[PDB]
């Protein structure tokens, strides 16, 4: 089966330098043109860069031109992106894409996330969103936690050890003016359930080690 | 370089009814225009190449047409699994480009979003900042806007708003809005207010609290 497999993202700081590889099995990898292409947080597809059969031949988007590098090793099946001079709008998933005869690209990777940013490894602070008859509408009140000021991605929030699951919204990062990370999880539960029910958000922060449960009351 | 425009941006559609989205090309691409769907955070994958070909495995339900500039893609009685990102990519000539993408989400009743404003914690306000925030839940279609509002007047610029995917049980969206001010400048003002706007509602509503 034909199969892309995307390594070495990771977080790099503005400025500097990092190289991308597609491991290819299950085809001659010889045989394909390959592509790279990205993807920004809440953007569209963006086609990077392409590399012909044997990698006599290259061409870039003008937004890499002169700064990124496609390269193939055809004996290691592998494709690479040399990425120089990183900046914050370079902060995407990269897809390693397979070409059919310089037309569609008939298989794609799983990609690998490059986080583009001078931000340092931080633990969130845990704030409650504290519910009332404020946050209750129609026999149900809404409270949550704001997980705030954390990089790089990602944390994982469980209410009361995973046990509460129905009513939870827990919403996509929102990455800050500071450069670090900022979510909030939300719970919704029967409004005669506070004072009666204990609700705490377990925060979970695997890059710098940190856990943080906070007791969320009324 | 050739720029490729899909129409519509964002398309709801009933299950079982058919649904057709577009791609224009800047200049002729002649059948050189590909579609691919990706669902959030997943891979894409093509379902259509050269304009008119079905690609192995895709359902019979897809199909394209279209030459020279204007291509279009057809989801034959669409399935819930068919909600996703829809993308065209021209392979015409170099640099190869992508279309901006059309959204296409399942159609369901209009429902307006509870509104509930949470004032920031007394343990943050200690830190000295004040992070207030608006939630909108459970929501359709997911169009919305937020308008923060200080003692009647209007902000601009110390707002950042989240939405989710669509829901896979309801098939409603949530969007939560942050307001963030230092501990003096959130002091200085008494009443704070989120206004939302929707489809599901006559009026904008607001929700509000006073500092003290």
């Amino acid at each position: 089966q034909v199969q892309l497999v995307e390594s070495g993202g990771g977080v790099v700081q503005p400025g500097r330098s990092l190289r991308l590889s597609c491991a290819a099995s299950g085809f001659t990898f010889s045989v394909y043109g390959m592509n790279w292409v990205r993807q920004a947080p809440a953007k569209g597809l963006e086609w990077v860069a392409i590399i012909w059969y044997d990698g006599d031949n290259q061409y870039y988007a003008d937004s890499v031109k002169g700064r990124f590098t496609i390269s193939r090793d055809n004996s290691k099946n592998t494709l690479y992106l040399q990425m120089n001079g990183l900046r914050a709008e370079d902060t995407a998933v990269y897809y390693c894409a397979r070409d059919l005869r310089t037309g569609p690209f008939d298989y794609w990777g799983q990609g690998t996330l490059v986080t583009v940013s001078s931000a340092s490894t931080k633990g969130p602070s845990v704030f409650p969103l504290a519910p009332s008859s404020k946050s209750t509408s129609g026999g149900t009140a809404a409270l949550g936690c704001l997980v705030k000021d954390y990089f790089p991605e990602p944390v994982t929030v469980s209410w009361n050890s995973g046990a509460l699951t129905s009513g939870v919204h827990t919403f996509p990062a929102v990455l800050q003016s500071s450069g670090l990370y900022s979510l909030s999880s939300v719970v919704t539960v029967p409004s005669s359930s506070l004072g009666t029910q204990t609700y705490i958000c377990n925060v979970n922060h695997k890059p710098s080690n940190t856990k943080v449960d906070k007791r969320v009351a009324p | 370089e050739i720029v490729l425009t899909q129409s519509p941006d964002f398309q709801s559609v009933t299950p079982k009814e058919k649904v057709t989205i577009t791609c224009r090309a800047s200049q002729s691409i002649g059948s050189s225009l590909h579609w691919y769907q990706q669902k959030p955070d997943q891979s894409p994958k093509l379902l259509i190449k050269y304009a008119s070909q079905s690609f192995s495995g895709v359902p019979s339900r897809f199909s394209g047409s279209g030459s020279g500039t204007d291509f279009t893609l057809t989801i034959n009685s669409l399935e819930a699994e068919d909600a996703a990102a829809y993308y065209c990519h021209q392979s015409s000539s170099l640099p190869f480009t992508f279309g901006p993408g059309t959204k296409v989400d399942i159609k369901r009743t209009v429902a307006a979003p509870s509104v509930f404003i949470f004032p920031p914690s007394d343990e943050q306000l200690k830190s000295g900042t004040a992070s207030v925030v608006c939630l909108l839940n459970n929501f359709y279609p997911r169009e919305a806007k937020v308008q923060w509002k200080v003692d009647n007047a209007l902000q601009s610029g110390n707002s950042q708003e989240s939405v989710t995917e669509q829901d896979s049980k309801d098939s409603t969206y949530s969007l939560s809005s942050t307001l963030t001010l230092s501990k003096a400048d959130y002091e200085k003002h008494k009443v704070y207010a989120c206004e939302v706007t929707h489809q599901g509602l006559s009026s904008p509503v607001t929700k509000s609290f006073n500092r003290g």
